[PDB]
């Protein structure tokens, strides 16, 4: 039933029922408020009045007639100002007319609608009539002019909307615009071609360049899912090539159940496309890009553990800005196999390898390793200990030598090495609010015989990083060419704060240095935190005997509350090769650097990022950022300015600016540099559904 | 009565795991529920820039490995979330790719087994 | 069916220099709602975006970054023809214009992106540069510097022309819409350009009033009006070649047996054209011939010096040169001042302005006041550099600043005496500097003796029948008294 | 901080230097170092920069060969080096860094350092054709780059000794043949080394003229001679004699004009008189010229003195008239005739007098015996310009066109370069100063000829204005 509760009704029994002096309309679940109203049982309408103030299930409507239908529900009102409500979002609306076609269809003419809610509206798109359906999330807006502020700030003759969660093909994705040289602006045209695939072209502009096409296609299937990204521009303006470009690709196939096979690709046309018109990580894992290609196994389930893959590697190496590069080697087979199985306490743990290193500059040729090793373990209740029992059998042969390089060699290297160590658990030297001290000392001893192995060549065999985990391992150039001979204890104590109530850890020590058959150095480091202020990071390296230091470092940074951060960094060490001289002797000389970090809100509505890379060896600072963001209460700004000034070559700085503007329910988040200063968390609006919201109901 | 302690889910530390159990004398059992069991949502790792030198070239990275953990008790909304996190740092000078690309491997074994054996910390301190 | 195109280029500019005009690319039938254009400045050679551009609905314009504050395009959608209202326009905007009959493009403060259905026919706006009018005699082209420099100022392009006739064309051919806004010349013109209307009156400050000399107002004022601006008073002078002669004869009676013993040589010692009769005037002024009589202002009709007797005496002694050949009826001015520069002649009777030609060929020559004729010095007829404005050109008010300062300076005087000289300056200061050098000073004391040309139109009617009879006694056809007497009557 | 330079002055061009940048107050190890350069009133452009250890290096494309850049990490100073300087390297030299604040974006200019490399110097008489000779020097600046600046100083062959003796002067000096013997033996030329097939080039007797100790010590340009130039109009019929010029200059100044006017303060223009009855300056062999033997004091001299100051006495002539009073009246057509070299002919033409040039008066039935001067181009011994001096010597001046562009200015009379003569042996004018020159002698060029000429400038000067008498003037002139 639809009661009313107007107390006197002109009528006789159905023709016409006049009802007056704020009336409702029960319509369960549809409240209905309204000033006077008239009735015709000729189409069976209703009209409500003057004043029409409805309001059912969080949508206000305040029209004028709202002459509805009610046998399909056909409404026509005047004047709406429409607000709809829904769970973490919501719109406004000021139309002059609304209307409302069958279900879910309406046509909205002459709007003045935001996401925002009411007063000077920082922004809103006004426009006449607009077709918002539901079948179809496709909600077209003739004669659209973006407002900001008190000014139109852009205009259209016809555009759509997203009006679900759907995937919209279709739409230009926004826009990117920022830069030095020029003003490089770029608009991407998202275009889906079916579920599983969607190419997105993007034409741009470098204001310096020229004009550039990067687009990328993202495919799927049951089985083999990839991604392709590319660049590509014609002839330059600054610099002078014709035809530079750039390729990605990922291909993640699977055969069955156990083969997978991806293709990991990139290649850019000459040795400047980093460096140029990119950001400030190509610093790293870009002066040499990876192309690879792979296979793998896994199982027989029985005493086994087997494992292979034959990948195809060669990488492609940059200059730095001279032509100076090093183009390392070249893997074309690579037949691992690895093994693991447990014979109850004992753990055996076979292997294998093959590879061909194919180069120009240098000779070429394959080779073999076999490491069956075995190691039993022994943990009684208190310390452990797990002796080992390894062979290291290479077997080089290397053609085409132009010098001194034996035609075929072969070695073996019986590897002993005995790791144990007890562990003792205090509460008597706590220092806190009740915490619980751990100390842990530990030992090693690997005896590896020694062999003249110096006169073949190194593929590709490197010097591991000595800190306080070094101690503990049985290889020095941690590779395959070069194997260091032996016979050492490794002395070690470590200190672990626990809490007591839980086992998170407060606070870690350590120092270790090994002997001979002495010290010849010493490696110290300690690294925890109070919680979230407070935290601390250090490590050291020294040699006695010889001079004072190899390469200390230092950390901080204190978090007043979940923003307020103020991160720093410090970092020595003599003999570091920095820029790769002519000839190919890297340039060596010693480090001073102290990276300083914070993000502080200047006013309550005003934050600022600010970062400082410092040099003190020639009193440089290497990278240097300083940002700003805003927030409002319709998120009328959300906006962000952020500048910084990197380093690109030896002598070479290059500088840059960017923007981000956001919009509430109507953006998106994410696109910054790099990895930043720790957490850098963002100062605005989620901003999640990019556009036209999720929602639309009567 | 939490000796013997069942795990399930998170690939990646499933020997790392089991090894740091079993070190302190705890069997895991298939399928048996009734004793609490424990359940890794996923393991999360990267590696960035730390320090470059005075003209533009890498000089060391930095690995992290967070994971997050929740106790069951047969249950899945009950318990408390617990995630930890360890951090090492990889001299890169600027060529030795080729043995870096596979120090690296070894370096996240360490960090993994380092990440079980806290976690395991962290549940036998509960057994008070 | 959307294939039709309705977008001719209506309307039409028609003004010089600066001017305003309303110009439409009129459509039919379409909906003006969503198709809106933005207007093209195509000038011939080039095609590109234009200086305007209006989107429809909304009504929000982009206009250019190249004008600010100069036209805007506004909307007539009660016409069904839009109108661009052009204000401060220059020469730099001629060219042909169109619109964009658009029909979909996006509109940013930046710019209205859209480039779609160029149906524009394209209406050349018509807008000429500055213009100026008058015979180059005395070159225009050190007043042209002056007026180009005025030309950047006002950053208007400039029009002046090297013609024949224009003492004849001014008057009469102007009536019929020709002749351009600014003139530097003869008094007599002056009249006839008043007459015909083009010319207006020009008040000069009093600070210019000062600056300029008393007498030269006097001779621009007309009917008791001052219609004109004197640039300098310009005086025929005597020019002898240096190496010809060492020193030019100072009896115009010793010039005929000096031209007898050049006879011999083979060389004439005069050469002057005897076609024009400003230039046969010192001779008839040294016997006493003179314009008018009675006082200046009253500039009597009824009293004429080629009614006196001593003016056809005066002409008569230059027809027994004629007689010996001392002077050639066919040779002419341009020849005459061609023979100087060859040496050809030792002596010329010229205007100011074939000084700097004579300086131009850099053959060594020299100034000197006329010679006495029956010991009274020989009078030139001194002509006034009147300058003057143009009504029915549309920026007619350029012309009356540029005679003010940009066409009199002291500095602009010497600019135009360069080109071509024009003798005995307005300017005091000019003057003295005028006065140490030594062609302009012979000149100066020639002014002196001479009598500045009535510029009434009816002296202008006497002068053309003067040139007619000064051609009929050069001839010999005509006796020079009876002729002298024609030009009375 | 700060950087300063150091080094800068003045080096003529094929010179050497290398300026100094000793910067302070930033670690200049480890940052780039950029030259520049801004001439005076044009436009600042780059030189040269080296890298942090020296190892590379960028020059300008203009500059490539001629500098080279070196830096020193001992000093935290980098030098520039330069060779084979020209005219066009002078300008005012700036060290300067980039990126080296507390931002890496600040830059620094030192106060600079000043190098000048002066134009070709070279010096000829006032009355000879350096107007001609500077459009050779035009046509030498267009090929090569370097500009050549012609100066005319007063009393220039007594100027080039001083300034040469104090360690400067002009790149190129030009004289008659006479002044130079004394150059060379005080040090002040550089020996010239021209081949064979360049010898060939020029007449052997004007080779002689400018050889000293059996070196040649200057390029020989052309041969003068004193030449009787008279007024063709006012006397169609030149004297053959002196002793009819008093007869000549009464019947003239009944005309209100005179008979002649010739510089009497120069000993040059008076020596033809002098000299044709028997008067010398130093006998014996041409090699020998007994300096113990001077004929100045002998009674030829002193008979054509004597006829001089006779012409003074009798009002023909003023002890007075010089150069300028004589080229005046005889260009104006106030004099009938004057004696000259080839050199004043040009203000002759351009003053429109028909003049003709003939055959020296004879003095008691005896020619007219004038001193032959061979106009020639030394070296300055303080020119290092040396190589840039006997390129335009040789290959610029030494050919037809540079020849012809002197002789049109002023001419040179019978050019030494074969070549130029042939054409130019057809003037009746060269013809008359060949024969006049045949009549003389050539000057010695031995260094006793600057105090003979000094005593005999004394001596006619004295006996002229009646000071002195004939005899004592001339016994003090041998003195």
């Amino acid at each position: 039933y639809t009661r009313i509760v107007a107390d006197r009704m002109e009528g006789q029994s159905k023709v016409k029922v006049r009802a007056e002096g704020s009336v409702i309309i029960e319509r369960d679940g549809a409240v209905l408020n309204t000033d006077w109203a008239d009735y015709d049982q000729s189409g069976d309408t209703v009209t409500v009045g003057d004043r029409f103030a409805l309001q059912q299930d969080g949508t206000l409507i305040r029209g004028e007639t709202l002459t509805y239908n009610l046998d399909q529900q056909t409404g026509e009102a005047h004047n709406v100002r429409m607000e709809t409500e829904q769970g973490g979002r919501r719109l406004q609306s000021v139309s002059r007319t609304a209307e409302m076609l069958g279900e879910g269809r309406y046509k909205l003419t002459e709007t003045q609608f935001n996401t925002c809610s009411a007063g000077d509206a920082g922004w809103y798109v006004k426009a006449a009539s607009v077709e918002a359906d539901r079948g179809k999330g496709i909600g077209v807006a003739k004669h659209a002019a973006f407002v900001f502020g008190g000014v139109p700030l852009f205009y259209t003759p016809w555009a759509d909307f997203p009006l679900d969660g759907n995937r919209k093909s279709g739409l230009l994705v926004p826009s990117v615009s920022a830069g030095s040289d020029g003003v490089s602006l770029s608009v991407p045209y998202y275009f889906n071609l079916a579920p599983n695939f969607d190419a997105t072209f993007a034409p741009g502009i470098i204001g310096e360049r020229g004009a550039t096409f990067d687009g990328q296609i993202r495919y799927l299937r049951p089985d083999y899912s990839g991604q392709t990204d590319l660049t590509w521009l014609p002839h330059d303006k600054k610099s002078g090539r014709n035809n530079r470009y750039q390729a990605k690709w990922q291909h993640r196939h699977d055969i069955s159940d156990t083969l997978q096979a991806g293709v990991d690709f990139n290649q850019v046309s000459d040795s400047g496309y980093y460096r140029d018109f990119y950001g400030g990580e190509e610093i790293a894992g870009n002066v040499n890009l990876n192309r690879r290609v792979w296979l793998d196994y896994g199982g027989r389930a029985a005493g086994g553990s087997l494992n292979a893959g034959l990948s195809v590697q060669k990488y492609q190496t940059l200059a730095n800005q001279s032509g100076y590069k090093d183009e390392p080697y070249a893997i074309m087979p690579r037949l691992s196999a690895d093994w693991h199985k447990n014979a109850g306490r004992a753990q055996i743990g076979v292997s294998a390898q093959f590879t061909r290193f194919s180069h120009d500059g240098r000779q070429d040729g394959s080779r073999l390793v076999v490491y069956p090793g075995i190691k039993w373990d022994f943990s009684n209740s208190w310390g452990y200990v797990r002796p080992k029992l390894g062979l290291h059998a290479t077997y080089y042969s290397l053609d085409s030598f132009g010098g001194k390089a034996s035609r075929s060699v072969g070695r073996v290297l019986p590897v002993v090495n005995i790791d144990g160590g007890t562990t003792f658990e205090r509460n008597t030297r706590l220092f806190g609010g009740g915490v619980v001290q751990t100390i842990e000392p530990r030992l090693f001893y690997n005896y590896i015989p020694a062999k003249s192995q110096n006169d073949l060549p190194n593929f590709d065999s490197s010097e591991s990083s000595f800190g306080y985990g070094q101690l503990f391992r049985e290889n020095l150039y941690y590779g395959n060419d070069r194997i260091n001979a032996a016979n050492s204890l490794s002395t070690a104590v470590q200190s672990r704060i626990l809490d007591g109530a839980t086992g998170e850890e407060r606070f870690r020590a350590g120092i270790g240095q090994k002997f001979y058959f002495s010290r010849s150095d010493w490696v110290a480091f300690a690294s925890g935190g109070i919680g979230g202020r407070f935290t601390l990071d250090s490590s050291i390296h020294y040699n006695q005997n010889d001079k004072r230091a190899e390469h200390y470092a230092v950390g901080a940074g204190y978090r007043p509350a979940p923003g307020k951060v103020l991160n720093a960094r410090y970092k020595y060490g003599r003999n570091e090769k920095i820029y790769l001289q002519a000839d190919g002797s890297y340039f060596y000389d010693k480090l001073s650097q102290l990276d300083l970090s914070a993000q502080w809100p200047l006013t309550r509505n005003l934050s600022a990022v600010v970062r400082y890379n410092y040099g003190f060896e020639a009193k440089k600072p290497i990278e240097m950022l300083a940002g700003a963001e805003y927030k409002s209460s319709c998120g009328c700004w959300g906006a962000g300015v952020y500048a910084q000034r990197y380093v690109t070559g030896e002598n070479t700085y290059k500088n840059a600016v960017f923007f981000s503007l956001q919009l509430k329910d109507l953006s998106s988040v994410g696109r910054n540099p790099a990895g930043r200063m720790d957490v850098a968390v963002p100062g605005y609006i989620p901003a999640h559904s990019l556009s036209a919201g999720r929602n639309k109901r009567p | 009565t939490y000796r013997s302690w069942h795990i399930e889910g998170g690939q990646a530390l499933q020997f790392p795991l089991e090894t740091a159990l079993y070190q302190a004398s705890g069997r895991v059992d298939d399928a048996a529920g009734a004793q609490m069991t424990l359940r890794i949502d996923s393991v999360s790792q990267n590696k960035e820039t730390y320090t470059v030198t005075r003209a533009a070239v890498i000089n060391e990275y930095l690995l992290i490995l967070t994971v997050e953990a929740q106790v069951l008790k047969r249950g899945e909304p009950v318990g408390k979330p617990m995630t930890v996190s360890v951090r090492r740092i990889l001299d890169y000078a600027d060529n030795e790719i080729l043995g870096k690309q596979e120090e690296e491997e070894t370096l996240w074994a360490e960090m993994r087994q380092d990440v079980a054996e806290q976690i395991v910390r962290r549940l036998t301190f509960l057994k008070a | 069916g959307p294939s039709q195109v309705q977008l001719v280029e209506s309307g039409g500019g028609s003004v010089q220099a600066g001017g305003s005009l309303r110009l439409s690319c009129a459509a039919s039938g379409s909906i003006s709602s969503i198709t809106y254009l933005g207007w093209f400045r195509q000038a011939p050679g080039k095609e590109r975006e234009g200086v305007a551009a209006l989107a429809t609905y909304y009504g929000h314009t982009y206009y250019a970054d190249s004008v600010k504050g100069r036209f805007t395009v506004s909307l007539d959608n009660a016409k069904n023809t839009v109108y661009l209202q052009m204000n401060s326009l220059k020469p730099e905007d001629t060219a042909l214009y169109y619109c964009a009959a658009a029909y979909s493009g996006i509109w940013t403060p930046l710019g209205v992106w859209a480039t779609y259905e160029y149906w524009g026919q394209g209406t050349q706006v018509t807008v000429p540069p500055l213009v100026i009018w008058i015979n180059g005699d005395k070159g225009y082209n050190g007043l042209a510097e002056v007026g180009k420099k005025f030309e950047k100022d006002t950053g208007i392009k400039v029009t002046v022309e090297h013609p024949d006739k224009l003492e004849e064309k001014f008057p009469q051919v102007a009536a019929t819409g020709d002749g351009p806004d600014i003139i530097f010349w003869a008094h007599d013109r002056f009249g006839g350009y008043a007459q015909s209307g083009l010319l207006a009156e020009i008040t000069p400050d009093k600070a210019f009033q000062d600056k300029l000399y008393p007498f030269t107002w006097d001779a621009v004022r007309y009917n008791g009006k001052l219609i004109a601006y004197p640039i300098a008073v310009e005086a025929l002078s005597l020019i002898y070649n240096k190496d010809l002669l060492p020193n030019p004869p100072k009896t115009w009676e010793e010039i005929p047996a000096l031209d007898k013993e050049l006879k011999a040589k083979g060389k004439s010692a005069l050469m002057f054209n005897l076609q024009e009769p400003y230039f046969t005037w010192p001779l008839i002024a040294a016997d006493g011939g003179y314009a008018f009589k009675y006082e200046n202002g009253k500039y009597d009709i009824k009293d004429v010096g080629v009614d006196n007797a001593g003016a056809k005496a005066g002409l008569t002694f230059l027809v027994d040169l004629i007689k010996n050949k001392h002077m050639n009826a066919d040779t002419d001015y341009s020849i005459a001042e061609a023979a100087f520069n060859k040496g050809e002649t030792a002596m010329t009777i010229n205007g100011p302005w074939a000084w700097s030609n004579i300086d131009t060929s850099k053959v060594n020559y020299g100034v000197t006041v006329l010679p006495t004729f029956k010991g009274q010095p020989s009078k030139p007829f001194v002509g006034v550099l009147s300058a003057g404005i143009n009504a029915a050109s549309p920026n007619k008010e350029l012309a009356k600043e540029f005679l003010e300062n940009y066409l009199l300076t002291d500095e602009g005087l010497e600019a135009v005496n360069k080109d071509k000289p024009l003798g005995a300056v307005a300017l005091k200061s000019y003057e003295e500097e005028l006065a140490k050098d030594p062609r302009i000073a012979a000149t100066m004391e020639n002014a002196q003796k001479g009598e500045i040309m009535p510029n009434i139109p009816q002296m202008s009617a006497f002068w053309y029948a003067v040139r007619t009879a000064v051609i009929n006694a050069a001839s010999g056809r005509q006796t020079v008294d009876e002729a002298l007497k024609d030009a009375q009557t």
